[PDB]
């Protein structure tokens, strides 16, 4: 009972580590918002180009 | 009962549920570029 309540807490700890991984791909400055950005704009200085 | 064991079972309260985290990006906005002064130079137009 003792090593399946260890065994739980090793997935509370994975868990927080996956929302930790997740929190660093929202703040990090290359994210998915700076590219989608960049394509928005490129896509009009090209067509105008 | 007579040994002193309940006749009567006990009550199970409920565990509380593993909550889900949540994360946020907050963002920024700095200003933009303002254009600067500009000056006249000497060459003419395809040189500069």
């Amino acid at each position: 009972r003792e090593a399946a309540v260890l065994q739980k807490n090793y997935l509370e700890t994975q868990q927080a580590q996956t929302q930790a991984q997740l929190a660093f791909l929202q703040s990090k400055f290359s994210n998915a918002a700076l590219y989608n950005w960049l394509r928005g704009r490129l896509s009009a200085i090209y067509y105008q180009f | 009962t007579i040994d002193g064991q309940p006749l009567s079972l006990s009550l199970y309260a409920t565990p509380a549920d593993p909550s889900m985290l949540l994360s946020a990006a907050i963002t920024a906005s700095q200003g933009g570029g303002d254009l600067p002064h500009a000056v006249m130079p000497m060459y003419r137009f395809p040189v500069i």
